[PDB]
RNA sequence: GGCAUCGUUACUUUGAAGAAAUUAGAGUGCUCAAAGCAAGCCAUCGCUCUGGAUACAUUAGCAUGGGAUAACAUCAUAGGAU
RNA sequence: UAGGAUAGGGGCCUACCAUGGUGGUGACGGGUGACGGAGAAUUAGGGUUCGAUUCCGGAGAGGGAGCCUGAGAAACGGCUAC
């Protein structure tokens, strides 16, 4: 459900119905749907239109949904249109040791090494093969991915929502770009 | 350079950049668990496990695949080896130099070879032992050395 | 062995500068090297660098617009307090004018003139002019 | 027991042949009761010296010496004795000319009462007290056994 | 060839780093790949390193496929090569 | 006014305590100066509460803030946190 | 550990017990035409050399030792001995 309290937004409301419709009228996506729906869902327009929903699968189910995170999206392509739905997944951020402080709070999940592990969630059907960050003359650094030149579907038009949606989640301005070789 | 010579050798592997497993890699975590169990069942090693799961089963890396390295899943499992596994090997070599320089006196080429192999033992033993990865109380002893290979 | 990075990455954009290169790659790079590179592009000493991301160490390409005269490090890193700072810029600069010395205080990496507003001191770790 | 010596070893005014009862008296050590006293500075009193059977008069919770002066952490270099250790103070001199550091230490003779254990390596605190010996003017406050401080 | 004053270090040509060696490229990448060789008959899905070092053998007859030297292993003239990648 | 119980240091800032004399330095026309800590003024049965400033003073010690750069052990049999 | 002695802590001394204590981070030993410091000379900065002497602390009354009186001395412009 969510993280804490017990009411959330009014926004979750279609996602849900969205979730408790969309399992009828598929034979696998069916059966494969009694893991808990979403903890919060966000909307955001990119600029000029065609505004965008984030989804937050909690922590365990994100592996199960990369199973069927290629059929979802497209088979919620049939759902409230104008939109780009993204899945991530919540994650824990504790800054919390000090000078003293001998909690460790492990180097694998630290903060802001979220940051970087949220960023190929918003491309997970193609997995980014670089990464360059350019400091420019007015301390604005920017952050360029090369994904996989396997693009093959509707990742190419989603670089705008993507950067807007890392502007909104981690406050980093990112531009994508693609090889010239293949 | 090398710590016991002259050379300036820089050959090496190269990992990829891509940390996933190739999605050609069609084999499950408990599948490659087994190999490596079983491997270390059959007086493997580590380094010796690694490369017959690259070769034999299509394996690019362990720690791609099952998310560990190879040392840790023994190491889970139990099966790991009491002693690491390059100072198994610098013990075993520096055994076979002692056992051929005990008929050979004058092969005095020998004797500055083993100087060089105990030196690294014991650098090795020293670290090791720094990392609780030893005993506190072992110790190299030469005589009784090969009874441990 | 490799006992500073930063001695490296300065003397090797140092050597690219005195041959009129226009671009000098930094291996390994640090965060160390990416803040003294940003004070030193903030003053206006350098242009344009990106930072590589190659899994183990990265690397930096930056860009050289002919500016820079020398800068260099100073091992190893001494104390210096603010009342020691006039003594230090009258050994590693060549005028009162210009120049410039790179302190890591704890509010972060540097200049002296900027230690000097903020009233605080530190270690030194170059310097560049 | 703890008497091992050629004379009968008692804490000082603790009057240990009253006929009334205890367990419940104030300012343990009144009528018949283990004396100890909490040595201040933030310090917490063991367990092992409140609930101890040995006698020690120079032990800082439960004898007749004060703590007050200079605190001074350290490690214990040599242990070799009888409820005494030495101390090994490391630090840096600093050469002005050279404007750089020189390693130096200090060995510090201390006396460790018998409600701490402790071994070759440890981290101890101790406290200047009176002289109590020809070398001895500290006294063992906390030990913290080497290698420890873990938990995350 | 002035110098790398004309060329580009942050976008160099795609071939010289085809010809460099895998530690000094830009990004280091492995030289080597992975493939299915095919023997003459059945049993033609079995997965081999480039530069491999054990003598691989197939179910079938054991229809020894390479053996192991300083560099890529010898596939033998009978075994069909192709390659498998990511 | 609360109320805790805490990784340790180096470094850096701010404070305190810090003998005078000497040194630097403010005032002051000993006729000048080296000096001295005196003096100055309405032309008084006196006044300026006259002044007799201020720094620095390594290192070590005490206390406040900072955590960038460094050193120690702490790091996966959970004997962990709630 | 227990006493003795002291104005008082303490191998300061006695009886018994244990085998410890310091050292290439220089103990131990030797040289000093070595009292220590505040300070002096020369000083771009760093530094080098000096510091018996009038301010602070210590030690001595030809060389050692013992002591009375006294609140305070192992006093010497006090005693006793060599
Ligand atoms: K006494
Ligand atoms: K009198
Ligand atoms: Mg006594
Ligand atoms: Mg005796
Ligand atoms: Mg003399
Ligand atoms: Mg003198
Ligand atoms: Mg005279
Ligand atoms: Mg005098
Ligand atoms: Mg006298
Ligand atoms: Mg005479
Ligand atoms: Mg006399
Ligand atoms: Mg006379
Ligand atoms: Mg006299």
């Amino acid at each position: 459900q969510k993280d804490k309290g017990v009411e959330p937004s009014e926004f979750e409301d279609t996602v849900a119905q969205a979730f408790f419709d969309l399992e009828n009228g598929n034979q696998e996506l069916k059966s494969d749907l009694k893991d808990l729906y979403i903890n919060t869902a966000i909307q955001m327009d990119v600029v000029g239109n065609r505004k965008a929903v984030v989804i937050h699968v909690p922590y365990r189910l994100r592996k199960p949904f990369r199973k069927i995170h290629v059929r979802l999206v497209r088979e919620l392509e049939k759902k409230f249109s104008g939109k780009d739905v993204v899945f991530v997944a919540t994650r824990r951020i504790v800054r919390p040791p000090k000078k003293g402080s001998a909690v460790q709070r492990p180097r694998t999940r630290t903060l802001t090494a979220v940051h970087d592990g949220i960023l190929e969630d918003v491309v997970y059907p193609a997995e980014i093969v670089g990464k360059r960050v350019r400091y420019r003359l007015d301390g604005a650094k920017v952050i360029k991915i090369y994904l996989d030149p396997k693009e093959r579907n509707n990742t190419e038009y989603k670089l705008e929502t993507f950067s807007a949606v890392y502007r909104r989640l981690c406050g980093k301005d990112v531009v994508f770009e693609y090889p010239v070789t293949e | 350079g090398r710590m016991h010579s002259r050379g300036k050798g820089i050959s090496s592997s190269a990992l990829p950049y891509k940390r996933t497993p190739p999605s050609w890699v069609k084999t499950a975590v408990a599948d490659v668990d087994e190999l490596i169990t079983k491997a270390a069942k059959k007086g493997q090693m580590p380094s010796q496990i690694g490369v017959l799961l690259r070769d034999q089963h299509g394996i690019p890396l362990v720690k791609s695949v099952t998310g560990s390295k190879i040392l840790r899943i023994l190491k889970a499992h139990g099966l790991a080896p009491e002693i690491p596994e390059d100072l198994y090997f610098l013990i075993k070599k520096a055994v076979a130099i002692r056992k051929h320089l005990e008929r050979n006196r004058k092969d005095k080429d020998s004797k500055f070879r083993l100087i060089l192999v105990e030196s690294r033992i014991h650098r090795l033993a020293r670290y090791y032992k720094r990392t609780k990865k030893l005993p506190p109380t072992w110790k190299y002893e030469s005589t009784t050395a090969s009874t441990l290979v | 062995v490799r006992v500073s990075v930063l001695n490296d990455a300065l003397k090797s954009m140092y050597n690219a500068e005195k041959r009129g290169k226009r671009q000098v790659m930094i291996r390994p790079s640090s965060k160390v090297i990416i803040k003294f590179l940003i004070v030193m592009q903030k003053h206006g000493y350098i242009g344009e660098f990106e930072y590589v991301d190659d899994h183990r160490s990265g690397k930096i390409v930056v860009e050289l617009n002919g500016r820079l005269n020398k800068c260099g490090v100073i091992s190893p890193r001494f104390d210096v307090g603010v009342k020691e700072i006039e003594g230090w810029t009258a050994r590693l600069l060549p005028s009162r004018q210009f120049g410039y010395i790179v302190l890591t205080t704890s509010a972060g990496i540097m200049d002296h003139e900027e230690a000097r507003r903020k009233n605080v001191g530190g270690k030194v770790l170059g310097f560049f002019y | 027991a703890e008497q091992t010596e050629k004379a009968f070893l008692k804490q000082p005014k603790v009057f240990l042949c009253s006929k009334k009862t205890t367990k419940g008296n104030n300012k343990p050590g009144k009528e018949g009761n283990r004396f100890w006293k909490s040595v201040g500075l933030g310090f917490k009193t063991p367990k092992e010296a409140i609930e101890g059977t040995y006698i020690d008069k120079k032990c800082p919770f439960t004898g007749t010496v004060s703590i007050r002066g200079r605190i001074i952490a350290g490690t214990c270099h040599s242990a070799k004795m009888n409820r005494t250790i030495i101390v090994r103070r490391n630090y840096l001199h600093y050469v002005k000319k050279y404007q750089r550091y020189e390693k130096r230490h200090s060995n510090i003779p201390a006396h460790i009462s018998p409600c701490f254990r402790v071994r070759e390596g440890d981290h101890v605190i101790i406290g200047q007290c009176r002289p109590l010996s020809k070398t001895v003017r500290f006294n063992v406050l906390k030990v913290v056994p080497a290698g420890s401080k873990s938990g995350a | 060839m002035v110098l790398q004053n004309d060329i580009d270090l942050l976008n160099p040509p795609a071939e010289l780093e085809k010809l460099k060696h895998k530690k000094k490229r830009l990004v280091q990448s492995p030289n080597s790949f992975f493939m299915d060789v095919k023997c003459q008959g059945c049993f033609n899905i079995t997965t081999v390193f480039s530069h491999s070092q054990t003598v691989v053998v197939c179910p079938g007859c054991q229809t020894v496929l390479c053996q192991p030297t300083g560099g890529k292993a010898r596939l033998t003239e009978g075994c069909s090569f192709r390659r498998k990648g990511d």
